[PDB]
C-alpha cells in the first residue's frame, strides 16, 4: 500500500515529520499537548552547546 | 586568523602587500554572507515600544 517503502520525498515532508515527532514524544513524559513552551528543544540545544564549546577548545590547543 | 597567525610562526613570512591582499579582500567577502543574512526589516516591535 501506500506510505510503505523507500520511494521519494521532499523537504516539507522532513520538517513535518519532525514536529510529529516532538508533539508524540512530549506527550509520552507530560502526558498534554498545549505546548504553550517548547523544553525539549532548549534541553537539545544546551548539549550541542555544550559539544561546540568543547570542540572551539580543542582546536585552540592545536593552534598553539 | 589562526591560519594567516600559523604560516608566521612557521617563518614563511610570505604576507605583506602581494600576499596579504587575499586574506584582506576574503575577509569582507565573510562579512557580507553575514549581513545578507540578518536581511530584512521595518518589523519594529520591541520591548521599549510595547
Amino acid at each position: 500500500g501506500s506510505g510503505y517503502g523507500l520511494g521519494l520525498s521532499t523537504r516539507t515532508q522532513v520538517t513535518g515529520y519532525q514536529f510529529l515527532a516532538r508533539r508524540t514524544a512530549m506527550a509520552l513524559t507530560r502526558w498534554r499537548v498545549r505546548m504553550e513552551i517548547e523544553p525539549g528543544r532548549r534541553q537539545t540545544l544546551a548539549v550541542v552547546a555544550s559539544v561546540s564549546a568543547a570542540l572551539v577548545i580543542c582546536l585552540g590547543a592545536l593552534l598553539w | 586568523g589562526g591560519m594567516v597567525a600559523m604560516v608566521f610562526a612557521s617563518g614563511s613570512h610570505v604576507f605583506g602587500g602581494i600576499g596579504s591582499i587575499f586574506p584582506l579582500f576574503m575577509m569582507v567577502g565573510i562579512m557580507m554572507m553575514m549581513f545578507r543574512g540578518m536581511g530584512g526589516g521595518q518589523q519594529q516591535m520591541s520591548r521599549p515600544k510595547l
